[PDB]
DNA sequence: CGTGTCAGTAGCTGTCACGGATGC
DNA sequence: GCATCCGTGAGTCGA
Protein backbone atom coordinates (compact mmCIF):
# COMPACT_ATOMS: atom_id res chain seq x y z
CA UNK A 1 0.00 0.00 0.00
CA UNK A 2 3.01 2.35 0.59
CA UNK A 3 4.35 1.75 -2.93
CA UNK A 4 0.32 2.28 -3.75
CA UNK A 5 0.33 5.94 -2.46
CA UNK A 6 3.64 7.21 -2.89
CA UNK A 7 4.34 5.34 -6.25
CA UNK A 8 4.23 8.76 -8.28
CA UNK A 9 7.37 9.98 -6.79
CA UNK A 10 11.14 7.86 -7.00
CA UNK A 11 11.80 9.69 -4.17
CA UNK A 12 9.68 7.17 -2.34
CA UNK A 13 10.72 4.43 -3.68
CA UNK A 14 14.55 5.31 -2.91
CA UNK A 15 12.98 5.92 0.45
CA UNK A 16 11.71 2.34 0.77
CA UNK A 17 14.08 0.58 -1.16
CA UNK A 18 17.17 1.97 1.31
CA UNK A 19 14.94 1.28 4.77
CA UNK A 20 16.39 -1.08 7.21
CA UNK A 21 14.05 -3.30 8.79
CA UNK A 22 10.92 -4.38 7.20
CA UNK A 23 7.69 -5.55 9.20
CA UNK A 24 5.03 -3.68 10.88
CA UNK A 25 5.84 -5.59 15.01
CA UNK A 26 9.51 -4.98 13.61
CA UNK A 27 9.81 -0.62 12.88
CA UNK A 28 7.29 -0.43 15.98
CA UNK A 29 10.19 -1.94 18.19
CA UNK A 30 12.41 0.45 16.13
CA UNK A 31 10.52 3.46 16.94
CA UNK A 32 10.35 2.03 21.05
CA UNK A 33 14.42 1.43 20.63
CA UNK A 34 14.69 4.97 19.54
CA UNK A 35 11.90 7.02 21.52
CA UNK A 36 12.32 5.26 25.08
CA UNK A 37 15.85 3.79 25.24
CA UNK A 38 16.95 1.48 28.07
CA UNK A 39 13.53 -0.41 28.48
CA UNK A 40 12.48 -3.89 27.50
CA UNK A 41 10.79 -3.50 23.91
CA UNK A 42 7.31 -5.31 23.69
CA UNK A 43 4.80 -4.90 20.86
CA UNK A 44 2.06 -3.82 23.25
CA UNK A 45 4.30 -1.40 24.73
CA UNK A 46 4.92 0.47 22.03
CA UNK A 47 1.22 -0.12 20.44
CA UNK A 48 0.62 1.79 23.44
CA UNK A 49 2.68 4.94 23.37
CA UNK B 1 29.83 -22.78 45.51
CA UNK B 2 31.17 -19.03 43.97
CA UNK B 3 28.78 -19.83 40.99
CA UNK B 4 25.96 -19.29 43.74
CA UNK B 5 27.53 -15.66 44.50
CA UNK B 6 27.66 -15.00 40.87
CA UNK B 7 23.86 -16.30 40.49
CA UNK B 8 23.11 -12.81 42.83
CA UNK B 9 25.17 -10.39 40.71
CA UNK B 10 23.32 -11.50 37.59
CA UNK B 11 19.66 -11.12 39.38
CA UNK B 12 20.37 -7.94 40.32
CA UNK B 13 21.53 -7.17 36.93
CA UNK B 14 18.57 -8.30 35.71
CA UNK B 15 16.08 -6.32 37.55
CA UNK B 16 18.01 -3.25 36.36
CA UNK B 17 17.73 -3.96 32.92
CA UNK B 18 13.76 -4.77 33.57
CA UNK B 19 13.07 -1.52 36.23
CA UNK B 20 15.68 0.66 36.05
CA UNK B 21 14.41 3.10 33.72
CA UNK B 22 11.44 3.21 33.97
CA UNK B 23 11.53 3.77 37.79
CA UNK B 24 14.30 6.61 36.56
CA UNK B 25 11.25 8.51 34.83
CA UNK B 26 9.20 8.29 37.49
CA UNK B 27 11.24 9.96 39.69
CA UNK B 28 12.14 12.22 37.35
CA UNK B 29 8.58 13.50 37.03
CA UNK B 30 8.61 13.43 41.03
CA UNK B 31 12.17 15.68 41.73
CA UNK B 32 12.65 17.33 38.12
CA UNK B 33 16.52 17.03 38.67
CA UNK B 34 18.06 14.06 36.44
CA UNK B 35 20.87 14.14 38.95
CA UNK B 36 18.51 13.53 41.61
CA UNK B 37 16.32 10.78 40.17
CA UNK B 38 19.86 8.73 39.18
CA UNK B 39 20.67 8.78 42.91
CA UNK B 40 16.71 7.86 43.74
CA UNK B 41 17.16 4.87 41.33
CA UNK B 42 20.52 4.03 43.31
CA UNK B 43 19.52 4.05 46.19
CA UNK B 44 16.16 2.30 45.45
CA UNK B 45 17.81 -0.64 43.76
CA UNK B 46 20.07 -0.52 46.87
CA UNK B 47 17.07 -1.40 49.35
CA UNK B 48 16.12 -4.37 47.06
CA UNK B 49 19.60 -5.99 47.14
CA UNK B 50 19.07 -6.12 50.81
CA UNK B 51 15.86 -7.31 50.97
CA UNK B 52 15.76 -11.01 49.72
CA UNK B 53 11.95 -10.48 49.82
CA UNK B 54 11.19 -8.80 47.49
CA UNK B 55 13.52 -10.51 44.71
CA UNK B 56 12.66 -13.93 45.71
CA UNK B 57 8.64 -13.74 44.30
CA UNK B 58 8.72 -13.35 40.21
CA UNK B 59 5.20 -13.51 39.95
CA UNK B 60 4.14 -10.56 42.49
CA UNK B 61 5.18 -7.52 40.84
CA UNK B 62 8.41 -5.96 42.35
CA UNK B 63 7.82 -2.42 40.08
CA UNK B 64 5.64 -1.24 42.63
CA UNK B 65 7.52 -2.12 45.33
CA UNK B 66 10.60 -0.28 43.81
CA UNK B 67 7.70 2.84 42.72
CA UNK B 68 6.71 3.30 46.73
CA UNK B 69 10.03 3.12 47.92
CA UNK B 70 11.09 5.96 45.68
CA UNK B 71 8.44 7.60 46.37
CA UNK B 72 9.10 7.96 50.10
CA UNK B 73 12.24 8.57 49.49
CA UNK B 74 11.39 11.19 47.47
CA UNK B 75 9.04 13.24 49.88
CA UNK B 76 11.56 12.88 52.48
CA UNK B 77 14.33 14.77 50.29
CA UNK B 78 11.48 17.73 50.46
CA UNK B 79 11.33 18.14 54.33
CA UNK B 80 13.89 20.94 56.16
CA UNK B 81 17.08 20.79 54.67
CA UNK B 82 15.53 21.68 51.15
CA UNK B 83 12.97 23.80 53.19
CA UNK B 84 15.52 26.34 54.15
CA UNK B 85 17.98 26.33 51.29
CA UNK B 86 17.04 25.04 48.01
C1' DC C 1 10.67 3.66 60.86
C1' DG C 2 8.33 0.48 56.65
C1' DT C 3 7.73 0.53 52.06
C1' DG C 4 4.97 -3.82 48.04
C1' DT C 5 -2.20 -4.72 42.43
C1' DC C 6 -2.33 0.58 37.06
C1' DA C 7 1.30 3.57 38.85
C1' DG C 8 6.53 6.67 33.77
C1' DT C 9 10.33 14.86 32.00
C1' DA C 10 8.88 19.50 30.25
C1' DG C 11 10.30 21.44 26.77
C1' DC C 12 11.28 22.21 22.38
C1' DT C 13 14.55 24.47 16.51
C1' DG C 14 12.35 30.39 14.90
C1' DT C 15 20.51 31.87 15.29
C1' DC C 16 24.57 31.12 11.91
C1' DA C 17 29.20 31.44 9.91
C1' DC C 18 33.27 28.71 10.06
C1' DG C 19 36.78 25.54 10.80
C1' DG C 20 38.54 20.89 11.87
C1' DA C 21 38.45 16.88 14.54
C1' DT C 22 35.25 12.94 14.49
C1' DG C 23 33.27 9.11 12.13
C1' DC C 24 30.75 5.39 8.05
C1' DG D 1 39.80 8.66 1.96
C1' DC D 2 35.65 12.54 2.61
C1' DA D 3 30.80 13.88 4.39
C1' DT D 4 29.23 14.59 9.19
C1' DC D 5 28.93 17.09 13.26
C1' DC D 6 30.65 19.27 17.08
C1' DG D 7 31.97 23.55 19.27
C1' DT D 8 33.23 28.36 18.86
C1' DG D 9 32.11 33.25 18.27
C1' DA D 10 28.55 37.07 17.83
C1' DG D 11 29.06 46.38 20.79
C1' DT D 12 29.60 49.37 25.06
C1' DC D 13 27.59 52.31 29.47
C1' DG D 14 23.24 53.36 32.00
C1' DA D 15 19.23 54.70 36.50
Amino acid sequence: QIVERFGFSEIMRSTLEKDNTVGTDEALLDIYRKLRPGEPPTKESAQTL
Amino acid sequence: VSGAAAAEAALMRALYDEHAAVLWRYALRLTGDAAQAEDVVQETLLRAWQHPEVIGDTARPARAWLFTVARNMIIDERRSARFRNV
